[PDB]
């Protein structure tokens, strides 16, 4: 009866699913387990690049706490 | 290479201008001038004018030259030697002066022009938690009143010409 | 028939938008705020006649900065130098310009 | 860079889909089928118009998100409230003088 | 004075009004032929 | 061998694809276009085997002639022929469009739209029930099946 | 005026409901008690950097760290 | 390792509309005390792989066209605006986060007509172009209340970036305090893609679409898949802008299954729309634009500019 | 000076000359003008975002209303004209030498 437009619904909704989980993990991937950083604005964007200077390693998420000072 | 992309973007911006100023037709002369939009589009988003790139896309290529398309299929019908001529006659030009400033880093046409890639200007600072060109534009409101009376005043006179001349009574 | 009514009757109507070192929002000042101010409070009241001669070096300076052309030029010839003593095999370029000595901050 | 990256793979994509909605149907040789101004509108041009001219009336009214954060709030509010007025008067002089009429 | 070039030249009208120097005629049917599919109508359409 | 291998399972993706999605092009021309909507009613509904209901003129596989065929619109019937895409196909339905029928011997009645469009299933009856169009199409759709484009193809 | 104000309500609902919306729009700004505190949230919001004052001797209302009593306050905020 | 995200963005794109034309047909079908395709594969699984087969296979129409190239560049633009509109959208997190996102859908939102009026120009009809004509005018009549409705939302939103989009809605959905706003958008969306009730070129109140003239048109297959592209989008675009759902950053799954079953929820209310009722009248949804839609849109844009103001409520810029 | 100034100039130039040089229609004149349009716009953008001038970025958005209030008043008398003569030609334009 009606329940049979569901496997449809179902495999567009897995489709649709692809996308969003798919980046979420791969920005979690290119990133240390964390989120993108996201630099709208150029502040956030010169806090980035001094991550990506203070690291060493060339890599903004590479994040240095206090074990990096004495 | 790509430190060179404003001015790639440029160099096809005047070839898309020789494009449809040789104009075979009408047609033609608008998807010329569609994508010289486009790519000056993107040389003003390389500056960083990313509200006014927009605004190249949804008011210039969105409104202004969809009207244009529009009126050309109302007013013409549906689709040489002297537009092939004068194409390449410009092409000749533009890549001479894009080789003159190539090999000597130093030209001049009507003033001088340095041959380096213009992200040599570019300044080395922040603007912080928003964008320079957002609040100048957001001025348009608080300091600039009198700009938006005039402005939005011609554009109601403009509503009120084309409902003048259009009509033939 | 420069009918001066913004300073007859007092209003504002385009001065703000004039210059570069007027009154910006959220006190963002230009690229060359300090050269224009200077060249402005040089050539003020004084006439244009006065301006082209009496504020020659700051117009200067006002226009160099807007414009960059000497500096460009300068880092041009430097540039050229550096490129043609790479051809000629005389220098080689510091670590600190090669971009394999961890940035400072 | 990874816009340009993305725009050049959509256009790629739509490219190739392209040449295959018409090169492939050409494989298969099919039979060789041999056998066997425009009139105006004033309306449609009026419609046209008076899009373009309430884009750009528009194109004033975008930056109000931004312009909400000004500290010249009733100025700023006047002229927000005075263009998208001024929007106004123009549709109610389009609707008065039959400018929206059948097309309306 | 009228030369050899400007001699084909006529005055304008007086009232500075000049002639002029007309519809679509359409040839219609029913667009999916199931209900009516067998219909010819002549249009003169005005727009 | 392994090239008749290959084309004959092409051959059979692509038979599946063309008769499994059918897009007729019904001529309404008479009492036939009524019982081609009860083809497409919902007790025998059409849509379900890939057969969709009021698909374009332009992109349509099989253009059905449902109806009287008059000496006034065979050259309308044939310039609608000439305009379909190949794979085009032709189902006759009904004793009109097959052989002139109830008005086989009227001065301008087309006796059997064969005499203008090649036919590829003749459905008979007056009218031919929407069952046994749907018989015809389904007919249709094994003549489809059993095309060997590719393996003709291959042996020229 | 209340017999054609229900004709242009019985007629013309989309239009009355537009002059009705434009008209709270334009006059309630000046009736509302909280269009005050939109300016007061505007200005109070340190888009630039607080550049401190040369002390010469003589500012009792300008503090000498941030957590000192005088000096503008964001109280009202908190609180609302 | 980019390029693996824009393709897992860029081809269940594909692969969802593909099937959107099959979720379409069997929910046409039940709607319509019938069902729909259930032969093909098994519950109809594979009639859209049938289907794209048979379209990719055939003949090129009958006619030529005016201008080959621009017959070329219309399927070209309107599947690249197609794509190109889904990479800013926050899922929770977009493939392209830009500052301007929302402008940068309505600007190339914008451009999508160039595809209708080039198609136009390429037939050889005279009469498909005034058609084409008829179908760009009333996109870009309804791109207007889709700007300044778009404009009114983010006003209670504080920029156009798209992401902050999710921010804005944590505490109410946004069709609450907008909901007139959000039924003149969401039948404003309805008549951008020429969905019914205004598909007036794909239906009758046409004088092009009139059983047995010329016009070639392009490859069928390429505008339709565009055009289902644009109808999944602008659905998971109004769910996004008015019914926002709840994102864990640390279970951002949560959100994709939520914001997906409202986006499949609104785009199944376009095949409910499409079953119920009859076409407008070409001048009737010209009415409804400048008439109704446009006079109520401006007055709710000077609400929704005074308001936050009224209530101190002003929404911040960052 | 800065080397794109000089091809945004040029394109000017171009879109001068052909705007200078008719060849059959209206359209493609307003086309070149609306082209000169769009060359201002480019530089004078690159202009205020090159100086971080902020008060002018309100500058080509007023430029541009102004000029495409133009185009459509161009488009118009296009209109006009092609109502008049059944064609853009330039050439029918030709009552007012005498
Ligand atoms: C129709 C006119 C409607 C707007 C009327 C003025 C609205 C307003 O708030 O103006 C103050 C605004 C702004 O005032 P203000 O108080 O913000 O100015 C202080 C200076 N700044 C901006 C740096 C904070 O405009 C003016 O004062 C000058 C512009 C209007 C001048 C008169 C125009 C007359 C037009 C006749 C045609
Ligand atoms: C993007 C979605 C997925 C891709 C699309 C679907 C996948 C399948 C696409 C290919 C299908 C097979 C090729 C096209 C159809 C051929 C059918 C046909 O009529 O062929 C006869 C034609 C011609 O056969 P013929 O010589 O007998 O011609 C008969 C026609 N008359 C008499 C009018 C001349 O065959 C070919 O031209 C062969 C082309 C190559 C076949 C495939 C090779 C492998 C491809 C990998
Ligand atoms: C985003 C998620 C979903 C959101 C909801 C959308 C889904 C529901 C869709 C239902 C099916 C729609 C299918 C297509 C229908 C197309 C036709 C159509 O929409 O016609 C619109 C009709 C057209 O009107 P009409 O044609 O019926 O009326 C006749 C018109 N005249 C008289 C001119 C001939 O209505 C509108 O245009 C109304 C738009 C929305 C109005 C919102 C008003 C809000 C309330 C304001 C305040 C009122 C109180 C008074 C003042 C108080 C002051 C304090
Ligand atoms: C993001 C997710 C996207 C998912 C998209 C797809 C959704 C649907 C998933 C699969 C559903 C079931 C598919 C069943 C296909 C039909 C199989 C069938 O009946 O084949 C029979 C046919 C003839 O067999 P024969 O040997 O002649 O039989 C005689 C028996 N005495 O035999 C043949 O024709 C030969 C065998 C054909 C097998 C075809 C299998 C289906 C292919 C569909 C393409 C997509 C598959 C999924 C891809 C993504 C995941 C890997
Ligand atoms: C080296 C060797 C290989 C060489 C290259 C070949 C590669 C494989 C090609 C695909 C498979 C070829 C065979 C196709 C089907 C042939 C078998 C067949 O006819 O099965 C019939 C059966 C249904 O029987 P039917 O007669 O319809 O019954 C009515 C209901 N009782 O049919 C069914 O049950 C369903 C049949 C499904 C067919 C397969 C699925 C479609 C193809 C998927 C991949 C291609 C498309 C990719 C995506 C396209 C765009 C979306
Ligand atoms: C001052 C407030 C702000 C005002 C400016 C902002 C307005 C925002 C909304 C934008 C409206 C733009 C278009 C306005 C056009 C008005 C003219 C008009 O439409 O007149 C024609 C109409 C009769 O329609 P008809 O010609 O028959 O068309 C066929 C459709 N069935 O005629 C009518 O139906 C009569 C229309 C006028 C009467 C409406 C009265 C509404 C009263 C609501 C309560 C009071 C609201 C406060 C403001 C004071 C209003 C006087
Ligand atoms: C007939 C011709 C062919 C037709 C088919 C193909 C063309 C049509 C479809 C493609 C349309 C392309 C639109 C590209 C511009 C979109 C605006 C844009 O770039 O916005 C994103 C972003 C601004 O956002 P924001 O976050 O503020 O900036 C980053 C700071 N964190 O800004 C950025 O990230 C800037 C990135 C660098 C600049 C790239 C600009 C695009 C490349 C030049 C133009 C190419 C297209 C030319 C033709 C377009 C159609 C007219
Ligand atoms: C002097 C200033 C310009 C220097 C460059 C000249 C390029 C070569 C053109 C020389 C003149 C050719 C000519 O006859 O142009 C006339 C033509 C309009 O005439 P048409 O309607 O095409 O047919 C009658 C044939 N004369 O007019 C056109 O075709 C107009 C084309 C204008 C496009 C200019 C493109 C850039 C040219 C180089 C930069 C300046
Ligand atoms: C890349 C995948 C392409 C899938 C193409 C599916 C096309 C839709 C099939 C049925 C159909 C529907 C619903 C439809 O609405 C329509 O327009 C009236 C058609 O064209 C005549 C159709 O054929
Ligand atoms: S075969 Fe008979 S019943 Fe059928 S359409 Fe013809 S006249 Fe009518």
């Amino acid at each position: 009866m009606w329940f049979e437009v569901l496997p449809g619904i179902a495999v567009m909704g897995v489709c649709l699913f692809i996308p969003g989980m798919a980046t979420a993990r791969i920005h979690r991937f290119s990133n240390g387990g964390r989120e993108k950083r996201v630099a709208h604005y150029s502040y956030q964007w010169y806090l980035m690049e001094r991550d990506r200077r203070v690291s060493g390693v060339n890599r903004y998420y590479v994040s240095k706490g206090l074990e990096n000072i004495d | 290479m790509m430190t060179y992309i404003v001015f790639i973007l440029s160099i096809i911006f005047v070839m898309g201008f020789v494009g449809f100023s040789s104009k075979p037709s009408p047609i033609y002369g608008g998807l010329g001038l569609i994508v010289s939009g486009g790519v000056g589009c993107g040389i003003v988003l390389n500056f960083g004018g990313s509200f006014l790139g927009l605004m190249v896309f949804l008011i210039y290529l969105g409104g202004m030259m969809v009207v244009f398309g529009y009126t050309t299929a109302m007013a013409t019908e549906q689709y040489n030697k002297v537009v092939l001529g004068t194409f390449i006659t410009g092409l000749l030009m533009e890549f001479l002066m894009v080789y003159y400033v190539l090999k000597d880093k130093e030209v001049e046409i009507v003033f001088k022009f340095n041959g380096m890639g213009d992200w040599v200007i570019y300044d080395t600072g922040d603007s912080g938690f928003f964008s320079e060109e957002a609040m100048g534009i957001a001025a348009l409101y608080s300091y600039g009143t009198w700009l938006v009376i005039v402005t939005g005043w011609s554009l109601l006179i403009g509503v009120v010409v084309i409902m003048e001349i259009t009509r033939g009574n | 028939p420069f009918f001066d009514v913004q300073k007859k009757l007092g209003v504002d109507l385009d001065h703000w938008m004039t210059i570069q070192s007027a009154e910006q929002p959220h006190r963002i000042p230009a690229r060359c705020h300090a050269f224009e101010k200077e060249w402005i409070e040089c050539a003020h009241g004084i006439g244009s006649i006065r301006a082209e001669k009496e504020c020659k070096i700051e117009f200067e300076d006002f226009r160099e900065c807007l414009l960059r052309q000497k500096t460009m030029k300068r880092l041009n010839a430097i540039k050229r130098q550096r490129d043609k003593l790479i051809k000629e095999g005389k220098y080689t370029p510091p670590p600190h310009h090669s971009g394999q000595e961890d940035l400072r901050p | 860079m990874n816009l340009m990256i993305t725009l050049l793979t959509n256009f790629t994509l739509a490219t190739l889909l392209v040449t295959i909605a018409f090169w492939l149907p050409q494989l298969n040789v099919y039979s060789e089928k041999t056998s066997p101004r425009l009139p105006f509108s004033m309306k449609f041009f009026l419609v046209a118009i008076t899009f373009l001219l309430f884009d750009l009336e528009i194109a004033l009214l975008l930056p109000l998100p931004w312009a909400s954060q000004t500290t010249n709030l009733n100025t700023m509010l006047t002229m927000a409230l005075l263009l998208i007025f001024l929007l106004a008067v123009s549709l109610a002089y389009e609707w008065t003088q039959k400018g929206l009429e059948w097309t309306e | 004075y009228p030369t050899k070039e400007t001699a084909h030249w006529k005055p304008p009208p007086w009232n500075d009004v000049d002639p002029p120097k007309s519809n679509l005629t359409l040839n219609f049917g029913p667009q999916h032929p199931a209900a009516h599919g067998v219909l010819r109508l002549v249009m003169e359409l005005s727009g | 061998s392994r090239g008749e291998y290959v084309v004959a399972k092409l051959d059979d993706l692509i038979n599946w694809a063309r008769r499994s999605s059918l897009w007729p092009m019904t001529f309404g021309l008479a009492c036939c276009a009524v019982e081609m909507m009860h083809m497409a009613a919902p007790r025998y509904d059409m849509d379900r085997f890939g057969v969709v209901f009021r698909a374009s003129p332009r992109q349509s596989d099989v253009m059905i002639v449902a109806g009287t065929l008059t000496n006034k619109m065979a050259p309308a019937l044939r310039k609608v022929y000439d305009q379909m895409p190949e794979p085009r196909y032709v189902v006759s339905m009904g004793s009109c469009a097959n052989g002139g029928g109830y008005y086989h011997y009227s001065y301008s009645v087309v006796r059997g739209c064969d005499r203008i469009v090649p036919v590829d299933i003749y459905v008979p009856g007056c009218p031919p029930t929407a069952e046994a169009l749907l018989y015809g199409i389904l007919q249709l759709q094994k003549k489809i099946k059993r095309e060997k484009r590719l393996r003709i193809w291959y042996r020229r | 005026v209340a017999a054609f104000l229900k004709n242009v309500w019985a007629k013309e609902p989309v239009l009355v409901a537009s002059f009705a919306i434009a008209g709270l729009a334009v006059i309630l700004p000046t009736l509302s008690p909280y269009t005050k505190y939109s300016l007061m949230i505007n200005r109070a919001t340190p888009y630039n950097y607080p550049v401190p004052l040369r002390d010469d001797g003589n500012m009792p209302d300008v503090p000498s760290h941030p957590q000192d009593p005088q000096g503008p306050s964001l109280e009202w905020l908190k609180r609302l | 390792m980019f390029m693996i995200n824009v393709l897992t963005l860029i081809i269940p794109i594909l692969l969802a509309v593909a099937f959107l034309t099959l979720v379409e047909r069997k929910v046409l079908g039940y709607m319509q005390f019938r069902k729909g395709p259930n032969v093909v594969g098994p519950y109809g699984l594979l009639q859209p792989i049938a289907d794209a087969i048979k379209l990719f296979i055939k003949e090129p129409l009958r006619p030529a066209t005016s201008s080959i190239s621009m017959f070329i560049l219309a399927p070209i633009l309107a599947l690249t605006l197609a794509l190109t509109m889904w990479i800013p959208l926050p899922m929770p997190y977009p493939l392209i986060n830009m500052n301007l996102g929302v402008l940068f859908m309505l600007a190339m939102s914008s451009l999508a007509v160039y595809s209708i009026l080039w198609s136009g120009w390429a037939s050889n009809s005279k009469y498909a172009l005034i058609g084409a004509l008829r179908a760009v005018a009333q996109t870009i009549s309804y791109e207007v209340t889709l700007a300044i409705i778009l404009l009114s939302v983010l006003l209670m939103n504080g920029s156009f970036t798209l992401s902050t989009l999710i921010i804005t809605q944590e505490q109410v959905w946004l069709i609450f305090p907008a909901w007139p706003l959000a039924m003149m958008w969401f039948i404003s969306t309805l008549a951008e893609t020429n969905r019914a009730p205004f598909d007036l070129t794909e239906g009758e109140s046409e004088l092009v679409s009139g059983f047995n003239v010329e016009y070639a048109a392009g490859p069928f297959a390429l505008f339709f898949m565009a055009e289902y592209a644009n109808i999944i989008m602008m659905n998971i675009f109004t769910t996004t802008l008015f019914l926002g759902a709840f994102h864990n950053p640390y279970m951002p799954e949560l959100y994709t299954i939520n914001f997906t079953i409202k986006s499949l929820l609104l785009s199944i209310t376009f095949l409910w729309i499409r079953a119920s009722y009859p076409r407008f009248r070409y001048d009737q949804l010209m009415h409804l634009l400048w008439k109704n839609f446009l006079p109520l849109t401006l007055a709710l844009c000077m609400w929704h500019v005074s308001l936050p103001i009224l209530l101190s409520s002003i929404p911040p810029q960052t | 000076m800065s080397l794109v100034y000089m091809n945004i100039m040029m394109a000017f130039t171009v879109s001068l000359t052909g705007l200078l040089m008719y060849r059959s229609h209206l359209m493609s004149s307003l086309l070149c003008l609306e082209g000169m349009m769009l060359s201002l716009f480019i530089l004078a953008t690159l202009m205020i975002l090159n100086s971080h001038f902020t008060l002018a970025s309100m500058m080509p958005i007023i430029l541009l209303v102004f000029a495409a209030c133009e185009a459509a008043l161009g488009l118009s008398l296009l209109v006009m004209v092609s109502n008049t003569y059944g064609t853009d030609y330039v050439q029918n334009l030709n009552l007012l030498q005498c």
